[PDB]
């Protein structure tokens, strides 16, 4: 999340952000699914992912 | 004045050089160079430069325009180091100091013995030592120590702060220590001397910040330039701290810091003896109580008893006598062992 | 544009750095008055 | 090295008023030698050195 | 004389004034047979010149600052060292007025500090016919408001010696380093100036008992600070300056500090008891009109705990409350008044008392 | 032109002659993970078509880590005196030069050699100094040492799996890395150097008695039993301490108070206890 | 003082040049800051007291150093702080390894505002809701000399700001605001 925001943005979160610009359209999966599996879930923005 | 205006006039024809590096010969005009500055170069000699003496990381001098090896010269010369080397002032040998003489031996045996008769050590069949470390409360004589030791050789002997080492830049640091090392590579017998590790000394860190980064490279330089793969030879590293507690354990272990000195505040004799050698020079009378002077004086550094003698001489101003009368001596140690109620946590314990 | 250090006896004869080009010994030019040039100081140089 | 209100010899310990005369630690207090200078007008110099004369922004100039 | 005119005539003329700085590497000599030198320029750039120019080998040492013919890279001037900006901003060059009489209620401390320091500045040889040392380093430690900066600033009132300021946080750089290097820019520049003395306030700021301290901060303080111990005291000693230092609470800083010779004389700052009190009322009731009806005593005895700096701010509104009403001497009755400003009386309806 | 491949290094390998005069025998007390990494590196240049046939793959990379003295480097130092493979040492933090790209230029020049001159053993000390795992900051370091950590990687990935290029990497902190080097494929066979036990201390004294006089009135497991938690470099200061010790007796000859002395010495700084804990 | 630099010379005495501001929120202090910097005459300068804490070390006073160069430039120019407190409000050092930096920065302050060769002509003006939990140094007089409070009004300082915020806006000929007052024994301005 934004902990790399300000001071430099990390050039990650941003592609994240371009993730969620992505995941925020119209599939309604259709029959395409995205599986994902973490480690450390504590940290991400899945708020806005839920 | 005539003569000196042809020397100047003599004087100004002449053009300056590049200084670069040999890399690798390529044939027996070609050869492979790089400016100190940036990028490399093909370049070739004169007739009779005697290019046998070129090897692969010998420095050299390049002309200006053509760009050709002229005039091969010795290793660098690294101003961290001038500044560290023809420095220190001449000093009294260590009869000046006293009451820790076993430890004054004691380093003899690390440090002078092993290059003056290095065959017993061979006979026995036995490696010298290679580090010492010292450490105790602050005015105990840990710099004094050192400032004799050195006014032995004066010639042969490098000191570091262990603070100025730092810069603005990243690497920068640790090529200093390199090149510290490569001109005591050079001089065979020579003694490094480092004051307050605690600056540049640390334990580590969990990813703490980058400066930190910084730091702790510039330390596992010396980690690995102490032990690491080239071994040392006539290379003698005394240290200096207050307290050991806060450094690193790989630099800890024997091997790289082979011996842990104590020094220790001093005892009833010691005090004695140290009151004795700041009171030679004073001019006072045949009544002086040393004795009494020590009874009442408990754990106080060579530069506290110092103390004791400017107070005394300063009473002594005080009433304007030229002579000093034994009281003020009693009066100076009441003041000046007033003063430590301002001094906790002296004591630390070893490693 | 460049930083002043300090001056000399009997004459400017400025010591001067650009900003991290290089430090030099120079003069003012002749349209400006040796008064108003102290120490520590922001001045236009010429280039050549 | 004497004070000048009571003639006590002292030498390191005496004092430099500005009235150019030494006192021991009991007189120098410029009450106990009467100084006789104008702490109040060199009172009226050093402020109106130090005063800045404001200047609402008004007749400037042409 | 023609010729020494000619040739003298020709060296203005290649001598002129654009020079490109550099610095003294090192020093040579390369037989077939004089001396020689590297050189450093300010562009990053080393040359080789066996030719020297226009300065003297035995003058010239390492690590020296030159001015050097940009094309030509050769040796034509010897240029006199500086040290950082930030060093020159340290110099002090007003010379303010202190003289002792102004500061009072402290006699004896006064003249701990006039023997340390001053008479060492001044007889030498009173320290040398019994001939022992002079002090190392003085230490002003106490309340606040107590006056601290009266004595420093006073004395160099006084003296005629060079006086050096600093200042607490500005060892602190930005960059990782840069303390090591003000200090000893610092105290070159008073060995350049030997009559020389250096004051430091807010000294906690940069002496704070280490511990095991993490990531940042002390990891550049105790460098600077350790940087100061050792161009302070121990190795090459010097006695071409003396040190002043001053602070607040004690407790924060090293042994290393206040060994016995990094700082020699330790001097307390006890608030006014009585008559330091009302004496201090009447140095500031120095340039005020005061009706001469006046008891600095009932001022003294109904001034309880205050310091130097707030029995001055009593004096400073007195004045003022006065102007309130356009008088121009004062009354007993002002000075009660501005009590009650500078106490910061809280409320009423305290009357079930008595 | 094209010039030989070489050329552009700034840098060498082990020179013809800077064997460390380490035997493979001399290291006392390390039988396992010595012959272990012997094979570890050498064995693949003898035994290829098992790796086939039943499938190994030789890791590309070595791992060494342990407390500070276990015989790390003492190792590596052997190794290099009792090989024929190229041979390049390399310090940790060298290339952090305040200039743009320098660093992975460097690494650019140093795996540029390894592919060039042969089958080569790089070896790097001190990897601690760089693989770090904490992130990327950015003052002026951070950019310039992580992007080196990036072209160690990205040469360190693909050389072609035929090519006898062996890495190894030690340190004394096998935490404070970043688990990419923790990936099959980058580096698999990761060793640690344990404190000895009573039988490798009993070789260790073996060996370094040995060079010594020795006086036959000394017991050597009579210290040996004593547990104490010593390090292998401990035991070279032990012998150096009671040496130093009966020199400073001026004798030519080693006695066991030398070793009571010895104990008494480095083995001191040990107790610190208050009874009513238990 | 400044308007005026003579009734102070003709009886010789210098004003206080520092002056806080405290009270309950939403009473009077900002106005006051702002009507002040209207008939200023001066290089009015505002501080926000959260812009000075950064991320790297002595940067925030590089800030201060810049701040009174400024000021001694711009002659008789007015400086104002607000809310302080995140600067130097404690020394707390029982396990020391809290804030520290600001602590520096705080000290330059110290430094920068009085001692060493005073400033000369310049006025700060601070206010905070909190001053009690300030490092008595500010609270020395000669920096910090004035304590100035904005109260509650008790039933009359309501009516007027009823005269205040009712009176810029637009009502009928039929005004009686102490019938409003009487019914809001404690409200605010900022609530009138
Ligand atoms: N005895 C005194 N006589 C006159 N002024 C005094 C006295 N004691 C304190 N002061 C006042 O104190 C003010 C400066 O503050 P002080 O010297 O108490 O220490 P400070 O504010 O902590 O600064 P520093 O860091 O220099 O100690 C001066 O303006 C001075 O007028
Ligand atoms: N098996 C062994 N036999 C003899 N000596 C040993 C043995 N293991 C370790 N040592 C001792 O330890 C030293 C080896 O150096 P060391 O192990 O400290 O290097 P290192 O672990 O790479 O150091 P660092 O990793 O802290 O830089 C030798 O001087 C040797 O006396
Ligand atoms: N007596 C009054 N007359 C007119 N307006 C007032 C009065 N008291 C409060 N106000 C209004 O309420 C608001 C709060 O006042 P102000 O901003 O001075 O309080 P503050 O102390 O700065 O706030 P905080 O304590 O939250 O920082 C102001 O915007 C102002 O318009
Ligand atoms: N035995 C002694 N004789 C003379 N001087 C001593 C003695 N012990 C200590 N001193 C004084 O104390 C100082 C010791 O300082 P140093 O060795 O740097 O200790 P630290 O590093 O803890 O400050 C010396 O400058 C020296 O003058
Ligand atoms: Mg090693
Ligand atoms: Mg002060
Ligand atoms: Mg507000």
């Amino acid at each position: 999340r934004l902990e790399g925001g300000s001071g430099g943005d990390s050039e990650v979160q941003r592609t994240m952000l371009e993730l969620l610009n992505q995941l925020d359209g119209f599939e309604a999966t259709k029959n395409i699914k995205v599986i994902m599996a973490t480690n450390r879930i504590d940290i991400l923005d899945s708020a806005l992912l839920r | 004045q005539y003569e000196k205006s042809e020397n100047d006039l003599k004087a100004l024809q002449s053009v300056g050089q590049i200084v670069g590096e040999v890399l690798k010969q390529l044939t027996e005009e070609k050869f492979i160079v790089k400016a100190t500055n940036g990028p490399r170069y093909v370049v070739g000699c004169r007739r009779q430069l005697d290019k046998s003496k070129l090897k692969p990381g010998t420095r050299v001098a390049l002309d200006m325009t053509t760009l050709t090896i002229m005039r091969y010269l010795p290793r660098e010369v690294d101003p961290l180091v001038y500044n560290m080397s023809h420095e220190d002032p001449g000093n009294v040998s260590y009869s000046e100091i006293g009451g820790l003489s076993e430890q004054i031996r004691e380093l003899r045996e690390v440090i002078e013995l092993p290059l003056t008769n290095p065959e017993l050590f061979q006979r026995v069949g036995i490696i010298p030592p290679k580090g010492c470390l010292l450490y105790g409360p602050p005015g105990t004589g840990k710099t004094l120590l050192a400032r004799a030791v050195a006014s032995q050789l004066d010639c042969n002997f490098l000191k570091v702060v262990s603070s100025s080492i730092v810069d603005k830049y990243i690497g920068e640091s640790a090529r200093l220590i390199r090149e510290m090392f490569n001109y005591a590579r050079d001089h065979q017998p020579c003694i490094i001397f480092m004051d307050e590790i605690d600056a540049i000394g640390g334990r580590r860190f969990s990813e703490g910040t980058s400066a930190d980064r910084e730091i702790q490279r510039t330390l596992m330089e010396l980690l690995n330039q102490m032990d690491g793969f080239d071994t040392l030879h006539r290379v003698k590293m005394i240290m200096a701290t207050n307290r050991p507690d806060t450094l690193d354990p790989a630099l800890l272990r024997p091997g790289r810091l082979d011996r842990k000195i104590h020094i220790d505040l001093p005892n009833e004799q010691a005090r004695l003896d140290i009151l004795k050698i700041h009171a030679g020079p004073i001019t006072k009378h045949g009544e002086i109580d040393y004795e009494a002077i020590v009874k009442l004086s408990d754990g106080f550094n060579g530069a506290d008893l110092r103390n004791v003698c400017t107070e005394a001489g300063m009473f002594a101003i005080r009433a304007d006598h030229d002579f000093v009368v034994q009281e003020d001596f009693m009066k100076a140690v009441r003041k000046v062992a007033d003063s430590k109620k301002l001094e906790s946590k002296l004591d630390y314990k070893p490693v | 544009c460049t930083k002043i250090i300090n001056a000399d006896s009997e004459d400017p004869k400025y010591i001067i750095n650009v900003k991290q080009f290089a430090k030099f010994v120079v003069d003012l030019s002749d349209q400006v008055a040796p008064t108003d040039i102290e120490e520590g100081m922001r001045v236009g140089v010429d280039r050549n | 090295n004497r004070c000048f209100m009571c003639r006590k010899k002292v030498g390191l310990t005496g004092f430099d008023c500005r009235c150019g005369n030494l006192f021991c630690g009991l007189h120098r207090y410029s009450d106990k030698h009467n100084c006789p200078y104008d702490y109040k007008a060199e009172a009226a110099a050093k402020i109106r050195k130090e005063n800045p004369v404001v200047v609402a922004e008004k007749i400037q100039r042409i | 004389k023609d010729k020494i005119k000619e040739n003298s005539e020709k060296i203005k003329v290649n001598k002129t004034l654009p020079y490109l700085v550099s610095n003294v590497i090192e020093l040579l000599d390369v037989d077939p047979k004089g001396k020689c030198a590297v050189i450093k320029t300010s562009t990053r750039q080393t040359y080789f010149l066996p030719v020297i120019g226009l300065v003297d080998a035995e003058k010239l040492k390492p690590g020296d600052l030159v001015g050097v013919n940009k094309d030509s890279y050769l040796i034509l001037e010897t240029l006199p060292t500086e040290y950082d900006s930030r060093v020159k901003a340290m110099e002090v060059d007003e010379r303010p007025t202190e003289q002792y009489s102004d500061i009072g209620g402290l006699d004896k401390q006064i003249q701990e500090l006039v023997e340390a320091i001053v008479l060492p500045m001044n007889h030498k040889e009173k320290f040398e016919n019994l001939g022992i040392q002079p002090p190392k380093g003085v230490l002003m430690y106490g309340p606040p408001g107590t006056g601290k900066t009266l004595l420093a600033r006073a004395c160099a009132a006084q003296t005629k010696a060079t006086f050096l300021k600093l200042a607490g946080p500005q060892l602190v750089q930005m960059f990782i380093g840069d303390g090591a290097k003000l200090v000893r820019d610092a105290f070159a520049l008073a060995k350049e100036k030997a009559p020389s003395i250096i004051f430091i306030d807010e000294l906690d700021a940069i002496g704070t008992k280490r511990f095991d301290s993490e990531k940042a901060g002390d990891r550049e303080v105790q460098r600077t600070m350790l940087e100061l111990l050792n161009q302070l005291d121990g190795f090459q000693p010097n006695t071409q300056v003396k040190v002043i230092a001053a602070t607040n609470r004690v407790d924060i800083l090293d042994p290393a500090l206040l060994r016995s010779g990094r700082l020699d004389r330790k001097i307390e700052f006890p608030m006014p008891n009585e008559e330091a009190r009302a004496r201090i009322m009447q140095i500031h009731s120095r340039k005020m009109n005061v009706s001469p009806d006046v008891n600095y005593e009932e001022l003294a005895r109904c001034t309880d705990d205050f310091n130097g700096a707030q029995c001055k701010a009593v004096c400073v509104e007195a004045g003022m409350i006065a102007l309130r009403r356009g008088a121009t001497e004062l009354t007993h009755e002002d000075y009660m008044e501005g009590i009650l400003e500078v106490q910061a009386k809280k409320k009423a309806n305290l009357q079930y008392y008595a | 032109d094209v010039l030989p491949p070489e050329a552009d290094s700034s840098i060498m390998m082990l020179t013809s002659d800077q064997k460390p005069d380490v035997m493979y025998a001399d290291i006392g007390g390390m039988d396992i993970q010595k012959q272990e990494v012997r094979e570890a590196v050498e064995l693949p240049l003898t035994h290829f078509e098992l790796y086939k046939q039943i499938g190994i793959d030789p890791p590309r990379g070595v791992l060494m880590y342990g407390p500070p003295g276990c015989g790390k480097t003492m190792l590596a130092k052997a190794v290099a005196h009792h090989t024929t493979a190229a041979f390049i040492r390399v310090v940790g933090s060298e290339f952090v030069q305040k200039y743009l790209g320098e660093g992975p230029r460097m690494v650019r020049d140093v795996f540029r050699l390894a592919k060039e001159n042969a089958p080569a053993i790089i070896f790097i000390d001190e990897i601690d100094a760089i693989a770090t795992k904490r992130f990327d900051a950015q003052t002026g370091a951070d950019r310039e040492v992580q992007r080196i950590l990036l072209e160690l990687l990205n040469q360190m990935d693909g050389f072609d799996q035929n090519v006898n290029v062996k890495v190894i990497m030690a340190t004394n902190r096998a935490d404070t890395l970043d688990p990419a080097l923790l990936r099959p494929g980058r580096l698999d066979r990761k060793i640690e150097f344990p404190l000895p036990d009573r039988r490798q201390k009993r070789l260790i004294f073996s060996t370094i008695t040995s060079k010594m006089n020795l006086s036959e009135e000394v017991d050597l497991e009579d210290y040996v039993a004593r547990p104490d938690k010593i390090s292998g470099a401990d035991i070279n200061s032990i012998c150096q301490e009671s040496g130093m010790l009966a020199v400073r007796e001026n004798r030519y000859i080693v006695l066991a108070k030398d070793f009571e002395k010895a104990y008494k010495t480095v083995i001191k700084k040990d107790e610190q206890e208050h009874e009513f804990y238990k | 003082p400044l308007l005026h630099p003579e009734r102070f010379v003709n009886l010789g005495i210098e004003p206080p040049k520092g002056v806080l501001l405290f009270g309950p929120p939403g009473t009077g202090k900002t106005l006051c800051a702002r009507a002040v910097a209207n008939r200023t005459d001066a290089c009015f300068i505002r501080v926000i007291g959260s812009e000075l804490v950064q991320k790297y070390v002595g940067e925030g006073a590089r800030m201060v150093r810049e701040l009174f160069e400024m000021a001694r430039t711009k002659k008789a120019c007015l400086i104002f702080f607000d809310e302080i407190d995140a600067i130097g409000g404690a020394r707390f050092d029982d396990g020391a390894g809290g804030d520290n930096e600001v602590q520096r920065t705080m000290l330059e302050l110290i430094n920068q505002l009085d001692g060493f060769d005073p400033r000369g002509n310049i006025k700060v003006l601070m206010a905070t809701n909190r001053p009690d939990t300030l490092d008595p140094a500010l609270m020395r007089p000669g920096r910090l000399d004035r304590k100035i409070e904005f109260s509650l009004p008790d039933l009359e300082g309501r009516t007027h700001i009823f005269k205040i915020h009712a009176r810029s806006m637009s009502v009928e000929r039929d005004i009686r605001f102490e019938l409003l007052a009487r019914l809001c024994p404690n409200s605010t301005g900022a609530e009138i």
